[PDB]
Order: C-alpha cells, then sequence, then structure tokens
C-alpha cells in the first residue's frame, strides 16, 4: 500500500524526507587522599609502611 | 590524620586495628645492671689449720 507507483504522467508524488540524531557524553572528576604525621612513618615497626 | 599516639599506654597507632599492634613498642638495651659482690673484712683475717 506503499509502494512509490509512479504513474505515465510523473507529477509530485512519492516525496520523503530524512533524520538524524545527536548522541553526547560528559566528564567527570575523581579523587582522593590521606595523611599521615612523621612519628607514624619513624617510629612505626614496620619501615615499610608508606 | 595517621597518628603513632602512645602504643605503650594503649593508645594504638591509626594503622592497627582490633586485631593488630605495634610489633616493636620499644628497643631493648641487652647489656643488663648487676651488683658487685660484698666485701670481706674478716675471711681475710682467718688463719688456717688443717684438719
Amino acid at each position: 500500500s506503499k509502494l512509490p507507483l509512479l504513474t505515465e504522467n510523473g507529477g509530485r508524488v512519492n516525496r520523503v524526507g530524512f533524520t538524524r540524531i545527536a548522541r553526547e557524553g560528559s566528564i567527570h572528576k575523581f579523587g582522593f587522599f590521606y595523611e599521615f604525621t612523621q612519628e607514624s612513618i619513624d617510629f612505626d615497626s614496620d619501615d615499610g609502611l608508606m | 590524620m595517621l597518628n603513632y599516639n602512645a602504643p605503650t599506654d594503649g593508645q594504638k597507632s591509626s594503622i592497627d586495628g582490633a586485631n593488630s599492634d605495634q610489633m616493636q613498642t620499644f628497643f631493648w638495651l641487652k647489656k643488663a645492671i648487676i651488683t658487685a659482690r660484698k666485701e670481706q673484712y674478716f675471711m681475710p683475717l682467718a688463719s688456717v689449720t688443717n684438719m
């Protein structure tokens, strides 16, 4: 029922259109940290703690 | 803050949990303190007669 049939006289028939889509994506910021004192390093039993 | 705290007083360091502690809380000075032998004053005064 929707075939683009064309008669012997042509005319303004079977016009079509087109479409496009847009994708998107963003970036975000991350981070974390830890603190320590000098005594927690020098007086600790394990010298490989850091 | 990661603190050493005072392990010898029961204040654990931040790194140690409920089932951990400092392996070396003190340094052992291996030279012990000893007293000298008491002096003798009467033993040198004794003459010896063989039995």
